[PDB]
């Protein structure tokens, strides 16, 4: 669903979906081509 | 306690609409999705369709497009579900469900369970008439009885024996359906301290047509 | 403990190049397809590292910390187990230290008194102590072994505005040349400078008589360089440009 996100201190709006890809542990987020936040780890429990 | 609501059973013929309630209570309305699962007997569950009840926009199956029709009411926190046209096939269980979203969604609540019978057959009250042996071989210490409901419509009834009393020796059959009919019988089996003290009458409920039936053995 | 051994003598400072090595994850932030430019304080490509080497030979010199250091430690029977971080190595300042007892790795800051040289079988006492550190638990063992070396192990510790920030990565393989990166591991807001540092070995007998196996590790400095990063769908650095060498 398009929502607004906070995300730790770090805004944006978008919808959530599944992560196919391999990444760090200590990851926060990542960017895309574009270099805006395209993934986002869950601050809670480890969960991208 | 978060716990969702529905009622029992619901009767509908074909080529109408029907429409059901889930009723949901302890959490905010519009925080959460709503998901319905049918329960087909022997086929195993099937999954109707998934709203959104804030934007109320609705996320349906292939299959099952133009049959249902899902809306909420955000005042009540009450979700519904609105059939069009069911058939013979459709007849069904019906779930409600809240997903909470945290990673992959799971199933945490559900509902009582509603049991739909798409039918044009009328609504009969039940004639209830015991049964009983009339005679004993003496080859055994206790002593077994039984009920017999037969004539009524639509299926599940309640059947207690002296009103819920006797909670253990106790068997519930399933209903066979004849000529837009409905029997079923229950049996009972109690030591011989018991029968000339106490007597056992057979307690049907009949939760459609609102007629409780009681008759002595 | 105060007393030093008697069988240590002197050994040169011999040089060995590093070839594409020095080059770690810059940042967390997953990258996919692009060409990334990271300005950050880098080991120049094609440069020298001085050649250490402890086997009755042994070398343990005292080198100064200006912003960074990388460490290419390649053991067999792991000879270091801590390092010696600090400024003027008494009781006066604050100096960083890494204790490794083989459960799990201490570190800690705290008024460090040193010995001129102290051995491991570090300090008479210590006291005020701003820091600690507890790490996961883990095994290794002691014991002596000479031969050839399977491993290698590659500690990164910098500087970056008081914190100090450790990247590592080990692989299976005197220094056979490559390309890798080097995951995150622990970052520690110490905030306390340092402009020395010098090698802790663990020793082994059948501080005295104490003797040692066969390893070498390597020191390396760091410069103000750019370098321009690959990034493949996995995330994983396969090559490293450095723009003012050629």
């Amino acid at each position: 669903k398009c929502v607004n996100f906070n995300f730790n201190g770090l805004k944006g709006t978008g919808v959530l979906t599944e992560s196919n890809k391999k990444f760090l542990p200590f990851q926060q987020f990542g960017r895309d081509i574009a270099d805006t936040t395209d993934a986002v780890r869950d601050p809670q429990t480890l969960e991208i | 306690q978060v716990q969702l609501q529905q009622p029992g059973a619901e009767l509908v013929r074909p080529g109408a609409s029907v429409k059901l309630s889930c009723k949901a209570s302890g959490y905010s309305f519009t925080r959460f999705w709503m998901n319905w699962v049918k329960q087909r007997p022997g086929q195993g569950l099937e999954w109707i369709g998934m709203i959104h009840p804030s934007d109320s926009e609705t996320r349906l199956n292939q299959k099952f497009k133009d049959k249902a029709t899902l809306t909420v009411d955000k005042s009540s926190t009450t979700a519904y579900m609105q059939l069009s046209s069911p058939t013979s096939e459709d007849s069904a269980v019906y779930y409600c469900a809240r997903k909470d979203y945290d990673y992959d969604a799971w199933f945490a609540y559900w509902g009582q369970g509603t049991l739909v019978t798409v039918s044009a057959a009328k609504t009969t009250p039940p004639s209830v008439y015991p049964l009983a042996p009339g005679s004993a071989a003496q080859t055994n210490s206790m002593v077994t009885l039984g009920c017999l409901v037969k004539g009524y419509f639509p299926e599940p009834v309640t059947v207690t024996w002296n009103s819920g009393s006797l909670s253990s020796g106790v068997h519930t059959f399933p209903a066979v359906l004849q000529s837009d009919l409905y029997t079923l019988s229950s049996s009972v089996t109690v030591p011989s301290s018991t029968w000339p003290s106490e007597t056992v009458t057979c307690n049907v409920a009949h939760p459609a047509s609102s007629t409780k039936v009681d008759k002595k053995i | 403990q105060c007393v030093n051994l008697t069988t240590r003598t002197q050994l040169p400072p011999a040089y060995t190049n590093s070839f594409t090595r020095g080059v770690y994850y810059p940042d967390k932030v997953f990258r996919s397809s692009v060409l990334h430019s990271t300005q950050d304080l880098f080991l120049p490509f094609f440069s020298n590292v001085t050649w250490f080497h402890v086997i009755k030979r042994f070398d343990n010199p005292v080198l100064p910390f200006n912003d960074g250091v990388y460490f290419a430690s390649i053991e067999k029977s792991n000879i270091i187990r801590g390092w010696i971080f600090g400024t003027t190595l008494d009781s006066k300042t604050q100096s960083l230290l890494i204790v490794n007892n083989a459960t799990n790795v201490v570190i800690k800051v705290c008024e460090f008194q040193f010995c001129n040289d102290p051995f491991l079988d570090v300090y008479s006492s210590a006291n005020n102590c701003t820091f600690e550190y507890v790490s996961q638990p883990f095994l290794m063992d002691l014991e002596g072994k000479q031969g050839n070396f399977k491993n290698l192990r590659e500690f990164v510790f910098k500087n970056i505005d008081g914190y100090f920030k450790i990247y590592s990565k080990h692989t299976p393989i005197d220094l056979p040349q490559g390309f890798s990166a080097l995951e995150p591991l622990v970052d520690l807001p110490i905030g306390i400078n340092i402009t020395r540092f010098q090698t802790l070995l663990a020793l082994h007998r059948s501080s005295s008589g104490w003797t040692a196996g066969a390893a070498a590790y390597y020191v390396g400095y760091l410069q103000p360089r750019t370098f321009l990063l690959k990034y493949n769908e996995n995330g994983t650095i396969t090559d490293a440009v450095d723009c003012a060498l050629d």
